[PDB]
């Protein structure tokens, strides 16, 4: 029933997926803040070239460097890495094929863009490879550079293929060093060092894709972490009252009595409008609970975040991190 | 403000194409369906090209199939018009385009190529490009006096107008023939690709370029895009109450203005009009007094104050958009208390849009 089993505290790589528009970027950022509290250092990574981190923090596009982007509670630090697939490709050519010269020539004519676009699998090898490199990097003292890596990942319809290292490597040259590092990537992804969290809204499609993605990922034996239900809203009604209101029954005499008590008397048109207003609210809560019920099928931890009433700004990120913390995320 | 009058637009048969644009997730597909249905109820012979209809909506329309081609929607016999519907099949529209330009024989090779099947048909912008292609096919066969076009979802509403030309320019890159099917630089790039990419994959890719034998793709995208400038084209931009959807609507209206393309107006979807006139502050205070002292009366008060606050946000958002675009007609569509998954719910939605 807990949202964050203790095992998720030993995870070093958190991947935040979910259907488009559910809040992967926001929640991956708040998660990074949550895990960074207490003088820890966490890296927040995005992989689609969408500069979503810079957009989230309302800053100019970030370069291909790990840079401090936020201070966490009690002296923690969140770094940002907007992975640049072109630079990552150049890095790859030079490190593993000593083809830096060719690579810099390709940058001139748009050829790196071409190669990454034409080969989907190479793209995923570079991205997942860079993620693994940030997860396992050690400092001068043989200690991990980062306490945790949080990835704003590709969405639920792509996450399974994105993490399909074997398929990615299938379309690369055989032999050489790439196949050596790919075994290490697969090991990381399948270990207790990794977890995939799925953000969803209480709407039909986000839940459907959450379920289907969980199924696909379990077949691959990839570790599921939490389902994170974003932008909840207040019911305001007790279950019995709610159920009645979703059918149109409101027992107004009681409502008229309560209003009378409150020093307010309403014209009949206004009273009818008020009665319609809470019935519609109850129909919405009931529809949401019906969709929600579909998640009860999974034996997966579930976390809940509120709706930030205005646009998500920096303070909102800290509010959401606090909610995660209060739910046991650590 | 200004009042968009979708009814008069739909009823006037000089309007032959109606394009629903906006961010994904704002109500484009259901709006497209409500508009196409209402146009049939006005007597028109309509086809709606939906891109991502909800399983249930597609069934109410009888297009839950794999066809890439319109089918009549059975409506009440009183209906003077005809509603037909289809769901874009991106991959199959790609197949049809390939055959249309390479011919059926060469097409068996292209369609059999694993690089075509696994990479080429899922490149970015395929969905917009094939939506535009399918629209082209619909126009050329002259099988309808009205085409209502749903447009694929994207965080970026301008993708519908920009991604197809972009994809065409990518397809026509010199790098296809030079790098897959010599020079110091191109020779470097070719060596790099040969050393990094799998032999099977490079063979399939060079096969694909050879077979297709195409600036073909950009020229197709340009010709098809000009169709959106024929007389009789109307764009309807759909946006929800959210700031993001509204901002995409504004971007899109701006582009439509710069290109002198006809914008019917904005559908401002999922509003929460107030049914009761009790002021917010009163609502809160009254509930708090009851809080100090039957829970039901206080809760109803909190429902109403919450809704009131939401309505305030919505009103100020629209006021922003109307301030920037005082020339753009608007219709506000309230959030309806049921899902839009049946012809009857489509009818209630169309009632909201047309009036
Ligand atoms: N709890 C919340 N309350 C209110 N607004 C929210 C909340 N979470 C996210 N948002 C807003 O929801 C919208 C979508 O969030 P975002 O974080 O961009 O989602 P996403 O999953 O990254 N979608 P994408 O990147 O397009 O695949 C943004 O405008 C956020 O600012
Ligand atoms: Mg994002």
């Amino acid at each position: 029933s807990v949202g964050w089993p203790s095992r998720l505290s030993g995870v070093r790589l958190h991947l935040v997926t979910g259907k488009g528009g559910t809040g992967k970027s926001t929640i991956a950022a708040a998660l990074a803040l949550t895990l960074a509290a207490g003088g820890r250092k966490v890296l927040l990574v995005e992989v689609e070239g969408r500069q979503g981190i810079a957009q989230l923090f309302d800053v100019p596009p970030l370069p291909y460097q790990e840079l401090k982007i936020a201070t966490a509670e009690r002296g923690g630090q969140v770094n940002a890495l907007a992975i640049d697939i072109e630079a990552a490709f150049l890095e790859y050519l030079d490190m593993f094929y000593n083809l830096g010269i060719a690579g810099r020539a390709m940058r001139r004519i748009g050829a790196v863009e071409f190669a990454t676009t034409i080969a989907p699998g190479l793209r995923d090898v570079l991205l997942t490879g860079k993620i693994k490199e940030t997860v396992v990097r050690l400092d001068k003292n043989k200690l991990p550079v980062y306490d945790a890596i949080v990835v704003d990942a590709p969405p639920t319809g792509r996450i399974a293929r994105f993490l399909d290292v074997t398929k990615a490597v299938s379309d690369l040259a055989k032999g050489g060093p790439v196949h050596a590092q790919s075994e290490g990537v697969v090991k990381l992804l399948h270990s207790n060092q990794t977890a995939i969290h799925l953000v969803t809204l209480l709407e039909a499609l986000p839940v459907q894709e959450t379920l289907e993605a969980i199924e696909e990922l379990a077949q691959m034996e990839l570790p599921i972490g939490s389902v994170i239900v974003n932008r909840n809203i207040p019911a305001h009604l007790e279950p019995q009252d709610l159920a009645k209101a979703a059918e149109g029954e409101v027992d107004a005499d009681s409502v008229r009595a309560g209003l009378l008590t409150a020093g307010v008397k309403l014209p009949d048109a206004d009273f009818a409008g008020l009665l319609t207003e809470t019935i519609q609210h109850a129909t919405r809560i009931t529809a949401r609970a019906e969709i929600a019920q579909q998640l009860d099928a999974l034996q997966v931890p579930r976390l809940e975040l509120p709706t930030v009433s205005d646009g998500v700004d920096l303070g909102s990120l800290y509010e959401l991190s606090e909610s995660l913390a209060q739910q046991g995320v650590r | 403000p200004k009042t968009l009058d979708m009814g008069a637009i739909l009823a006037d048969t000089s309007n032959r194409v109606v394009v629903c644009c906006g961010a994904g997730g704002v109500g484009k597909t259901t709006t497209a369906a409500a508009l196409a249905l209402r146009a049939a109820e006005y007597g028109r012979t309509v086809v709606v090209l939906t891109i991502d209809p909800a399983k249930r909506l597609a069934q109410a329309l009888g297009i839950n199939d794999l066809g890439n081609t319109p089918q009549r929607v059975p409506l009440a016999p009183e209906v003077p018009g005809e509603l037909h519907a289809m769901m874009l099949d991106m991959r199959r529209t790609f197949d049809e385009m390939v055959m249309q330009y390479s011919g059926p024989e060469r097409a068996q090779s292209i369609l059999d190529n694993q690089f075509y099947q696994t990479v080429a048909t899922s490149l970015a912008g395929t969905q917009e490009y094939m939506a535009m292609e399918k629209l082209g096919q619909l126009l050329s066969q002259d099988r309808w006096d009205l085409i209502v076009v749903d447009t694929p979802p994207s965080r970026n509403a301008l993708d519908f107008l920009d991604a197809p030309k972009r994809l065409g320019s990518f397809m026509d890159s010199r790098l296809w023939r030079l790098l897959l099917a010599i020079t110091g630089v191109m020779g470097l790039a070719m060596k790099a690709l040969s050393t990094v990419l799998g032999s099977q994959m490079l063979a399939d890719a060079a096969a694909f370029v050879q077979s297709l034998d195409a600036g073909g793709f950009r020229e197709k995208a340009d010709r098809t895009y000009a169709l959106l400038k024929r007389r009789g084209t109307q764009f309807v931009v759909v946006s929800a109450a959210e700031p993001d959807a509204l901002r995409e609507a504004s971007f899109f209206v701006d582009r439509l203005s710069q290109e002198s393309m006809p914008l019917a107006g904005l559908v401002f979807n999922r509003t929460h009009p107030m049914l009761c006139a009790l002021p917010i502050e009163r609502a809160i205070d009254a509930a708090e007094t009851l809080d100090a002292e039957t829970s039901l009366a206080a809760a109803v008060l909190r429902i109403h104050a919450e809704r009131g606050q939401t309505a305030k946000r919505e009103i100020r958002l629209l006021s922003r958009f109307t301030g920037a675009n005082p020339t753009v007609p608007v219709v506000g569509v309230p959030s309806l208390p049921f899902d839009v998954s049946d012809l009857e719910a489509l009818r209630a939605l169309a009632d909201q849009l047309t009036t």
